[PDB]
């Protein structure tokens, strides 16, 4: 039973055809769990079984949302969404609020179940094609294309615009000091009320939401005043060797491509000659003021740096040990908008792949709230690892692009 | 009989137009029999005569002359098929024989008219012409184009696939403890009832099929002692594949190799080492599938190494729900490793080898690691969960490789098992800079135009060398300039580089490399007791880095 209101014709970028994405291999709780999950779906309509005469797929798994519940389904539209037509003033959505970062408190509605209400334009379905797998190949996949606005598309958000706008007056016309913004599948909400004040406003605004058949899943705090950037610092050691003297040019030399105005010479100074690494020595004076100097240049955050809109964000994160991480965002090489640090294990997790994942929506999470993108992410981690793992940590409902890098000594330079 | 069922809609690659190849003549020996085994597909309905309105042809061929297997015709699609849209192939890989449960009671049933059986999309038929050649010209030959899915045609196999679904689906829902797996033209149908009821589930289904156009002999023949499923044995407590023989002989045509290749394929899955690239090779390229390709000598080898393999027979047991999944990992010699997965002791459900190398550099505990990593996955493919494996690695190699690596990197629960050679680190870099050793300054140098270099040192000791080189690289002087350092030094040694591309291959402790250079190093450096490498920015003071920069830059 859906809605016979008119479809939006959608269109792929010019040029660019249907994703052909192959499907990974699942375990057997996720494929009994989705089976179930679309199985009921195609009873209500929200999807259709189709055959092997429609080339295209997308691969389909799925994951436990707030605290561990019960099995939810996510299309890995990334494919998608990147042959898929923009929608100009409804570019990805709507504007970005600059005064959602400055709340106390920050929590993420899951409103997903909304766009399975509005028909998905006819022409279109095909490219929402997906595979359910089977358990060493005995049945063959069970496929299915999509009749609503499916969950991951950008598309979907987008095209529910004008309703959601709508559906939310009321709740912003009784409070003019929350703040909220749409990014996908999701709701960011943020007041600088109180802990018990705001989230009782939460659980009001999922009441709200509720009685509009929008049911939402049974939030997640973040707190966008904790957020601070790592300062790059110096060691101010007792006694410097030739290594540590060494070490030290190093990095302050890397670090001369963020701030031109260091100077390493009066150091170099000290190493004249073929010494042992070993040797002591003493520091001039014009030599261990440079040092002071630079420490204070280097203690004043970076100066005219800009987000451009119009430019991808890209994520590095460095493994520094002690389950312990280090991440920059930045969209010119050197130019960075942020840099932080994201510290974990004495808990639960001597793993290493789980802590980069969590890492990874740590900062897509920061990176939705300050501009309402995701960053393109350099992972420093095997494309078979990670490919056979991430998903068994994964609790977002979107999913950055990413690639994998092969680092270098720039690790021990941001701690 | 053709299948009631509703075809599945077909078209063209978009901006493409239909076959138009023309027929080859011949022997009016296998025109005779061609026209035979036509009349006879259309006294069935697979093929109709037509109308030489019909523009698009498709070649047509005679093969196996007598030799005990009367004629059979041949037709070449690979036109049509170049043409004809993609589809999806649902399937993410074929099943494994130890991917199969115990089960009181099966069966296997034959789809004979398999694809001979199921209609092609009406739309779709006029692009399968072909022409029977005409003998003398006063008129041209007998016209005809399929009604069902061709042999050799691109579609066949996902719209089988996709039909045989739709059909069994009514049986199964009235049947749910019943399993039915589908292959090619192999059905497996296994049950836990009782050899009386369960063969009478049978009769059922073969009627249900029977309803749905597919017939399905009575089984018997001559064929029922050992019980087989696509190639597997298939016994009550265990499942084997017999060896299998490839033909023997010297000409060799397109077709005897396509053939060749799909059973290679089918093989692969249960062999390890099969190989096909060779073979592959043979064939783009050319056309008539009669044509006779003579092996070449890799070719001719990768069949000898094929044979080797295939020679023995295959075992295994079936897959049991309510156990643990184990993997064990042997270390086999030089980046081959062996696996075994089981559930009890000794009882192996499969086993396999791989062999390979991460890129240019590594070490067996990278390469431990990315075995560990394919087995997971065959794992989850074949039963949908992960092995607990058992490693010939201590906790403590483990524990300070994973430590000290600069990328992330896991292993699922597991435990040592004291076994073959143990999986170890060969060597360690220091974390500090060595008391009274020695200080080799490295630096190296290489004039991108005229290829000559320099590679040297200079020492606190006063020591010195200067090593002139034809034909190399900035990269590889400062890897050689590290080599001498290592070689005229003693047990320790501090080296220091500003070589971000060297000093990235030694941090990652390869014990393995495709580079000779690379492999004397690691030599040199596991002699060594205490080794402490060190980074410098070149082209600053640095009072060591200057002075090698100047000696080994005379090639300027
Ligand atoms: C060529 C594929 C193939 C297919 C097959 N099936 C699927 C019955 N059996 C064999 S065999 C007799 O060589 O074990 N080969």
């Amino acid at each position: 039973p859906i809605s016979p209101i008119e479809t939006v014709p959608v269109k792929l970028k010019p040029g660019m055809d249907g994703p052909k994405v192959k499907q990974w291999p699942l375990t057997e709780e996720k494929i009994k769990a989705l089976v179930e999950i679309c199985t009921e779906m195609e009873k209500e309509g929200k999807i259709s079984k189709i055959g092997p005469e429609n080339p295209y797929n997308t691969p389909v798994f799925a994951i436990k949302k707030k605290d561990s519940t019960k099995w939810r389904k996510l299309v890995d539209f990334r494919e998608l969404n990147k042959r898929t037509q923009d929608f100009w003033e409804v570019q990805l959505g709507i504007p970005h609020p600059a005064g959602l970062k400055k709340k106390k408190s920050v929590t993420v509605l899951d409103v997903g179940d909304a766009y399975f209400s509005v028909p998905l334009d006819e022409d279109f379905r095909k490219y929402t094609a997906f595979t359910i797998p089977s358990i060493n190949n005995e049945t063959p996949g069970i496929r299915y294309q999509y009749n609503v606005l499916p969950q991951g598309w950008k598309g979907s958000p987008a095209i529910f615009q004008s309703s959601m706008t709508k559906i939310l007056e009321p709740f912003k016309k009784q409070n003019p000091d929350i703040v909220i913004y749409q990014y996908m599948d999701d709701l960011y909400v943020g007041s600088d009320l109180e802990i018990g004040q705001h989230r009782t406003k939460i659980e009001e605004l999922r009441q709200h939401l509720l009685r509009w058949g929008l049911t939402t899943p049974d939030g997640y705090e973040l707190h966008p005043d904790k957020w601070t950037v790592q300062p790059i610092v110096l060691p101010e050691k007792d006694s410097w060797t030739v290594n540590d003297i060494q070490k030290l040019v190093g990095k302050l030399n890397w670090a001369s491509q963020i701030y031109p105005g260091i100077k390493v010479r009066q150091l170099c100074k000290l190493l004249r000659g073929t010494k042992a690494l070993t040797e002591v020595i003493p520091l001039t004076e014009e030599a261990e003021l440079e040092l002071a100097e630079n420490r204070e240049i280097l203690k004043e955050p970076v100066h005219g740096v800009y987000y451009d809109p119009s430019k991808d964000l890209i994520a590095e994160i460095q493994k520094q040990g002690q389950g312990q991480w280090t991440y920059q965002i930045y969209q010119e090489p050197f130019k960075n908008l942020k840099t932080g640090k994201y510290a974990r294990m004495r808990g639960a997790h001597t793993n290493d792949v789980k802590q980069l994942t969590e890492a990874v929506q740590k900062i897509t999470t920061e990176s939705i709230v300050i501009w309402g993108k995701t960053p393109k992410f350099k992972l420093p981690i095997q494309k078979e690892t990670w490919e056979t793992w991430w998903t068994e940590y994964w609790q977002a409902t979107w999913i950055p692009e990413w690639e994998f890098v092969n680092t270098p000594p720039l690790v021990k330079l941001w701690y | 009989p053709i299948s009631p069922i509703e075809t599945v809609p077909v078209k063209l690659k978009p901006g493409m137009d239909g076959p138009k190849v023309k027929q080859w003549p011949l022997t009016e020996e296998k025109i005779k029999a061609l026209v035979e085994i036509c009349t006879e597909m259309e006294k069935e309905g697979k093929i109709s005569k037509i109308g030489p309105e019909n523009p698009y042809n498709t070649p047509v061929f005679a093969i196996k002359k007598k030799d005990s297997t009367k004629w059979r015709k041949l037709v070449d699609f690979r036109e049509l098929n170049k043409r004809t849209q993609d589809f999806w192939e649902v399937q993410l890989g074929i099943p494994h024989p130890a991917g199969l449960k115990k089960k009181k009671s099966v069966t296997v049933l034959d789809v004979g008219d398999a694809y001979f059986s199921v209609p092609l999309d009406e739309d779709f038929r006029k692009y399968t012409a072909f022409t029977i050649p005409s003998i003398n010209n006063e008129t041209p030959g007998i016209r005809y184009q399929y009604n069902v899915l061709p042999q050799g045609w691109k579609g066949s196999p996902a719209i089988f696939q996709s039909s045989m679904t739709k059909i069994l689906e009514p049986f199964k829902k009235q049947n749910p403890d019943i399993v039915i797996y589908q292959y090619m033209d192999d059905l497996y149908v296994g049950s836990d009832l009782e050899i009386g009821q369960h063969r009478t589930k049978i009769e059922e289904l073969r009627q249900h099929l029977l309803r749905w156009g597919l017939t399905t002999p009575d089984k018997k023949h001559q064929k029922e002692p050992p019980f087989l499923w696509m190639g597997y044995e298939l016994h009550p407590d265990k499942w084997t594949v017999q060896p299998i023989v490839l033909p023997e002989k010297d000409s060799w045509t397109v077709n005897d190799i396509q053939k060749l290749v799909g059973k290679l394929n089918w093989a692969s899955q249960i062999y390890p080492g099969i190989k096909v690239r060779q073979l592959c090779k043979l064939l783009r390229g050319t056309k008539a599938l009669t044509e006779v390709i003579p092996l070449t000598e890799e070719a001719e080898l990768e069949l000898a190494e094929n044979r080797e393999i295939l020679k023995e027979p295959v075992h295994g047991v079936y897959y049991d729900p309510s156990k643990d999944l184990i993997a064990e990992i042997q270390k086999q010699g030089q980046g081959q490793w062996t696996y075994q997965i089981y559930q009890e002791p000794f009882k192996n459900l499969k086993t396999g080898k791989y062999a390979r190398m991460r890129g240019a550099h590594t070490n067996d505990v990278k390469q431990l690691t990315e075995a560990v990593q394919k087995i997971t996955t065959e794992s989850i493919v074949i039963w949908g969960k992960t092995p607990k494996f058992k490693l010939p690695i201590q906790k403590e190699t483990w524990e300070t490789w994973w430590t000290e690596y600069w990328q992330a990197t896991w292993i699922p629960e597991w435990e040592f098992v004291n076994t073959p050679p143990l999986v170890k680190l060969w060597y360690q870099l220091e974390k500090e800079p060595i008391v009274g050793a020695e200080t080799f300054y490295v630096d190296g140098a290489a004039n991108r135009e005229t290829k000559l270099g320099k590679a040297g040192y200079v020492t606190n000791k006063g020591r010195q060398k200067v090593v002139p080189l034809t034909n190399t690289t900035n990269q590889k002087t400062q890897l050689q300039a590290i080599y001498l350092a290592l070689q005229d030094s003693g047990l320790e040694v501090n080296i220091v580089t500003d070589s971000q591309y060297a000093l990235g291959i030694i941090q990652a402790q390869p014990d393995k490399s495709e580079s000779e250079l690379v492999n004397q190093i690691i030599e040199q450096l596991i002699k060594k007791e205490k080794v402490y490498l060190a980074w410098v920015p070149a082209h600053k003071g640095i009072g060591g880095n200057e002075q090698v920069d100047k000696l080994v830059s005379a090639g300027i």
